[PDB]
RNA sequence: UGGAGAGUUUGAUCCUGGCUCAGGGUGAACGCUGGCGGCGUGCCUAAGACAUGCAAGUCGUGCGGGCCGCGGGAUUUUACUCCGUGGUCAGCGGCGGACGGGUGAGUAACGCGUGGGUGACCUACCCGGAAGAGGGGGACAACCCGGGGAAACUCGGGCUAAUCCCCCAUGUGGACCCGCCCCUUGGGGUGUGUCCAAAGGGCUUUGCCCGCUUCCGGAUGGGCCCGCGUCCCAUCAGCUAGUUGGUGGGGUAAUGGCCCACCAAGGCGACGACGGGUAGCCGGUCUGAGAGGAUGGCCGGCCACAGGGGCACUGAGACACGGGCCCCACUCCUACGGGAGGCAGCAGUUAGGAAUCUUCCGCAAUGGGCGCAAGCCUGACGGAGCGACGCCGCUUGGAGGAAGAAGCCCUUCGGGGUGUAAACUCCUGAACCCGGGACGAAACCCCCGACGAGGGGACUGACGGUACCGGGGUAAUAGCGCCGGCCAACUCCGUGCCAGCAGCCGCGGUAAUACGGAGGGCGCGAGCGUUACCCGGAUUCACUGGGCGUAAAGGGCGUGUAGGCGGCCUGGGGCGUCCCAUGUGAAAGA
């Protein structure tokens, strides 16, 4: 099951802060702040030109590790989306901000995938009433994702819940912030995200 | 002798039915002469249960019978009720 | 180890041995017919010849020679008889033949 | 429908029987060249009315002997031993092509 | 909506050319590792051998008995006997045992595939229609009495019923000879002549039901014929006496040298006959940009086989896996004369093998067989069990947390790394405990109605106390491969052409990013590696898509056989070729 271990680990050596550790990897450290290398004996020793595969590489990891999602579950939505009508990449982006674990954290129901994730397998969150525990779950357009009324209580929904009294909300999505329930409205354009990583290089990774 | 009867289709705990017209001497998932419509026991779609009822008319007239299951599900969708 | 419908091994031999019988006769007769046919024959020849004819559509009834392999052996044998019959003088008898 | 093949005679040397020998062309099936292929076919003649060098069209039939499938249909023109000809060496070529 | 290339011949270059790798795939096996569940799938080898249990029956509404019971009767004497009823056993008679299940040995062939023929044919049960069922006679088991055998069993004698068997009649009709008419291979029709039917049972008993006989039809299943397609060797080139055709017979449901007598001298072959090797074929599967290559496990279709080889009987169907006969091999019983037997059904045992499961629950569901029904049978099937064998889902925590603990690795001795990683603070709560708890199942059947239509009613869950719902509630598993280039990831020790690595180029001879250990890093993650096999890259058999002066490659030269190819103009035909309709192209798969 999914990564676990060391992590603003790689908020560093992807070379750029992902957020992986939600409020800390926000203020001075993604680590990425404090150290902005590759980790190990050999981190900050002068670098290599890298190879063309080296590079494809590195930007495919780089977008995994950022929605947590494993390389056979990535590597399956990718195919599915090449034999989709459309332009590739984009719809690729558009499947993997479709998971649930994700939308739920899109929404600041939680304050990291990671952490959004735990919500989705422990019960706490529903999708239009009835009760959703696969993190894997495609919401699709016009969903509502709500917390849990049972849930309500926790001391970790009502500090985050509160933190988005004020924050905005992508264009794709809305929130309705007391009613602690949100909707995916549509799946969102490339031009929408601001994603560290160039998509058509990931299609090319998988053309060898 | 030829039956109007029902194939196991779907899978393991989704028992899926079609209705079908066979040669009695044939297996049950074997080569059917015709499809004529198909059942779901548990009823986990609105629309569980279906039979092209001109063409079950049609073998009938033929000779043709059907399991006591076949005829079941044959008149609630009234094969058999007249006028 | 024994089962009851080895009870279908004892009818057969019965039915063999009924079917058999039928058969035989019916060469012995039809063999009689043709014969005095090639003798040149009224009554006698046709006589016989209808007696086999019967028999045959008698044992078509059962299970012994069923159908038109009964139609197949009446026709050999209403034909040959006639031919023969011809091949020499006498008509007679108008027994089975549509003169 | 009974397939009806058309041919020239090239043997009549057999009793109420012709061989037919019947070409036939196409594209082949890989490499597009139009290619010819041909088969002799045994058809009946009941009146021994063909003979060598005739073109003749070819019916499917009822089994008439092992190997006689056809029957000869109809005569389309008379001569054709150049054909006939044609054959005949390809088949006296055979006897230096040996060991 | 589709196509990537790299390493390696030289001191260097270009080219040719082979080898090798990166990707997908598998009924896999093997090493280390291993938490949960769902859906799949699991003897590829010896078509070797098999212990034990189950895998095909059912019908008393076809018939007569035996054996163990109960009840009532004839007599007022208990012997003898008539009737009724319950067990239970087989027998006779019917239907099923030709389906369902297994397996791929054989088979290069009308076996399969595809499209057609059948004027050359058959089809039990089912449906529609027409017309019938009036008399008589017979036997063989059961049962009883003998005799032979050790056993399997067997031979004789006597009694008997029927939906068992025969005779005679009635002939809606149908069969055959002959003739005539239509049609055109043996299809319809028709006239004399001959020939051929039947069975009874149950009652809610005169009016129904389950059946019976003859005919024409329908439906479904199948037989035989034909065109085209169907691997390798020409270091297999000539093959053939039922052989090719004829006439006439037999045989069959039916064509045909299928078989037989007689006549004739024919048939096949470089367009590959004959011979040898290999193989069940297809829908489809995998791979590929495609063309194509490879493949035919599972599921579905057709074939063949049932220890090896012959044969027939019964029957609508068989030349029959759990029917029969004989020969061969093999195992067992044997009183040595003789018998018995056949898991390529489900389990399971053994043997070969790198390798392939439970002697499980249920007939509750679907399907099948017999029965009017109730029901009985079904290792078909529906489920559970075992394998990470495949695919999919999910857990081993979440948020805080130092200019950063300890330990371990480097160190130009300042420091750098593991590293927010742990510690520890709050949070959630896989597992586990409690409570409740399914759908899958409404029919058949009974009651109203009319045995219809329609209405009503009840019985029935193997999976299972499982899924799912509610309540409580514990921080609670991580391994494997790799870091010389191709190819993503580097440093210290150890070791010295040793020990060892290695897919290919190639690493190791005291400073080794290539060996072995460390730390660290890269890639995947309940997996990760390895070996084998397939397509790929390989335009490296080149149709798409290659070549031959010197790289592999022009025959030593002619002559010419077959074959391939063929100038200008016109015309006919319409085989090639093109277009439109229409049929076929099953379902599953994509
Ligand atoms: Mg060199
Ligand atoms: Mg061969
Ligand atoms: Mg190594
Ligand atoms: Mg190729
Ligand atoms: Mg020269
Ligand atoms: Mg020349």
């Amino acid at each position: 099951g999914r990564y676990i271990g060391p992590v603003c680990r790689l908020c560093r050596r992807e070379g750029v802060k992902l957020y992986l550790k939600g409020e800390r990897c926000y203020s001075p450290k993604c680590a990425m702040e404090r150290r902005p290398y590759p980790p190990g004996q050999h981190g900050q020793k002068r670098a290599r030109r890298p190879s063309d595969y080296a590079v494809r590489l590195r930007e495919k990891q780089k977008l995994r590790r950022i929605y947590g999602i494993s390389e056979r579950q990535f590597r399956n939505l990718f195919e599915e989306a090449s034999k989709k009508k459309g332009v590739t990449g984009s719809v690729f982006l558009g499947l993997l901000e479709s998971r649930l674990d994700n939308v739920v954290y899109r929404l600041g129901f939680a304050v990291s995938r990671r952490q959004a994730r735990q919500l989705v397998r422990h019960g706490h969150i529903t999708v239009n009433g009835r009760r959703v525990d696969l993190p894997s779950y495609r919401v699709r357009p016009g969903d509502e994702i709500a917390v849990a009324e049972k849930s309500r209580n926790l001391e970790l929904i009502r500090q985050n819940l509160e933190a988005m009294k004020g924050r905005k909300v992508g264009p794709w999505l809305s929130l309705d912030v007391e009613g602690m329930k949100g909707k995916f409205l549509r799946l969102p354009d490339r031009e929408d995200l601001a994603l560290p990583v160039n998509e058509q290089l990931v299609i090319e990774f998988y053309s060898r | 002798m030829v039956k109007i009867r029902l194939a196991r289709f779907g899978s393991k705990h989704n028992p899926h039915y079609r209705i079908v017209v066979t040669d009695a001497r044939r297996k049950r998932d074997g080569k059917y002469i015709e499809k004529i419509g198909y059942y779901d026991p548990r009823k986990t779609t609105p629309d569980w249960l279906k039979v092209d009822v001109e063409r079950a008319r049609y073998w009938l007239s033929v000779g043709a019978q059907p399991t006591d299951t076949a005829r079941r599900l044959l008149r609630q969708a009234g094969v058999f009720r007249q006028e | 180890r024994n089962l009851s419908a080895l009870k279908r091994h004892r009818q057969s031999l019965k039915r063999r041995l009924r079917n058999k019988a039928k058969k035989s006769a019916i060469k012995t007769l039809s063999k009689k017919a043709i014969q005095l046919a090639q003798e040149g024959k009224a009554e006698e020849a046709l006589k016989i010849m209808r007696k086999a004819e019967s028999l045959i559509d008698k044992a078509a009834k059962g299970s012994t020679l069923h159908k038109n392999a009964a139609a197949r052996r009446k026709s050999r044998l209403m034909r040959k008889v006639r031919q023969l019959l011809e091949a020499a003088g006498a008509p007679l008898i108008g027994g089975g033949l549509s003169a | 429908p009974k397939k009806v093949l058309t041919g020239v005679v090239v043997s009549d040397k057999m009793q109420k029987t012709v061989t037919v020998l019947v070409e036939r062309q196409f594209p082949h099936p890989l490499y597009g060249k139009v290619i010819k292929r041909s088969k002799k076919y045994l058809a009946h003649d009941p009146e021994e009315k063909y003979k060598l060098g005739d073109v003749v069209e070819i019916i499917e039939s009822r089994p008439i002997s092992k190997r006689k499938r056809f029957r000869v249909l109809r005569l389309v023109e008379s001569g054709r031993m150049d054909l006939v000809e044609k054959y005949l060496i390809r088949r006296q070529n055979y006897e230096s092509l040996s060991k």
